[PDB]
RNA sequence: AGCCAGGAUGUUGGCUUAGAAGCAGCCAUCAUUUAAAGAAAGCGUAAUAGCUCACUGGUCGAGUCGGCCUGCGCGGAAGAU
């Protein structure tokens, strides 16, 4: 890639293309079709899985008719899920409540590597600490 | 800019590679983006590893500040941007034919290809350093010329 | 027009500029701004 | 100082709210690519959006900034034969 024209990320649903709340128009509008996002995002995201915030940026220019493209998930989010509790403080940032694990903060950024820097692979962990302890999250290291 | 501690560091890398270094290009960032250097992070990584470094120095006391030494042609090569492209073990073995690809991918410029010396030349894109090992191109006249 | 006693810069586009013998608040930005020394 | 650029990721931080996406508030005020980019200074919105500003990179090529002491001046300063 070397030019862009305009994105708006959403966490939006993979099992099925169609949420009236959350987004539904304002998915896109602004020369984006509602009706391109139901016979061609599911064509690839049948071939992974569906359920968790998937965001997606669209590429409408005038012509009324996008090439849409992924995404990756979310690394803060991440420990949510895959690390320990969910929402990763429950109080006030002030006392160290939440932990997490030592064989993983390794694989769990192995999947988010095409969107990091550092070119070792390792350096791409050293990062994650950071996002890691965002409050503090003591790692039984 | 610290006080003068920190950028001899970098007049202390850049003379290192000049002087201990090989044939290089120029690239020229007017207006560097995240990809644009992407690229030529994967490209330095295609030659045996992170040598083909390539940090923003288009700065007189900073990049032209180690040209005494060696390279004693990079005051014309010193204006408004030159990311100096220097070389180390090895040879051209690609570096100017992949800029001279990169560059022309509209990338952002380099300076119509300002060059660096290892000639006796100033700007002449060259093909002329590709093939440094290939050792089998004669070994394929053999089984074919022996029975006419 | 604030036509004050006490005048001063309120922002970074204020400025001042005497004219005449007298100070004003002058703003690029904001037309509330612009004042006056009396 | 202006003049060209950027002013980015987790992120839209979370709630309580009606909605809250820097900007209603309360509160953490952290971390990342690092040239640098405030969980944000203004404007702006339905809220996003959007627009700036901060800091930082480019041109340019001498001075430049705000405190102290004191001299002299300005305003504050409107009455009736």
């Amino acid at each position: 890639a070397k030019k862009v024209q305009a994105y708006v990320k959403l966490q939006v649903a993979a099992g099925m293309a169609n949420p009236s709340p959350p987004v539904g128009p304002a998915l896109g509008q602004q020369g984006v079709n509602i009706m391109e996002f139901c016979k061609a995002f599911n064509a690839k995201t049948d071939s992974i899985e569906k359920g968790l915030p998937i965001p997606v940026v669209i590429t409408v220019y005038a012509d009324r008719s996008f090439t849409f493209v992924t995404k990756t998930p979310p690394a803060a989010v991440l420990l949510k899920k895959a690390a320990g509790i969910k929402s990763g403080s429950g109080k006030p940032n002030k006392d160290k409540v939440g932990k997490i694990s030592r064989a993983q903060l390794q694989e769990i950024a192995q999947t988010k590597a095409a969107d990091m820097t550092g070119a070792d692979i390792e350096a791409m962990t050293r990062s994650i600490e950071g996002t890691a302890r965002s409050m503090g999250l003591v790692v039984e290291d | 800019m610290a006080l003068n501690l920190q950028d001899k560091q970098a007049i202390v890398a850049e003379v290192s590679e000049v002087a201990k270094g090989a044939l290089s290009a120029v690239v020229a960032d007017s207006r560097g983006v995240t990809v644009d250097k992407m690229t030529e992070l994967r490209k330095a990584g295609r030659e045996a590893g992170v040598y083909m470094r390539v940090v923003r120095n288009t700065l007189l006391r900073r990049a032209v500040e180690g040209t005494p030494f060696e390279c004693l042609k990079d005051a014309f090569v010193g204006p408004t941007l030159i990311a100096y492209s220097m070389e180390h073990p090895g040879a051209a073995a690609r570096l100017f034919k992949e800029f001279a690809k990169a560059n022309a991918k509209f990338e952002v410029k380099a300076a119509a290809f300002e060059g660096e010396l290892i000639p006796a030349s100033q700007i002449d894109r060259l093909a002329t350093l590709p093939t440094y090992e290939e050792a089998i191109a004669r070994l394929m006249a053999t089984m074919k010329e022996a029975s006419a | 027009m604030k036509v004050r006693a006490s005048v001063k810069k309120l922002c970074r586009n204020c400025k001042i500029v005497k004219r005449d013998g007298v100070i004003r608040v002058i703003c690029s930005a904001e037309p509330k701004h612009k004042q006056r020394q009396g």
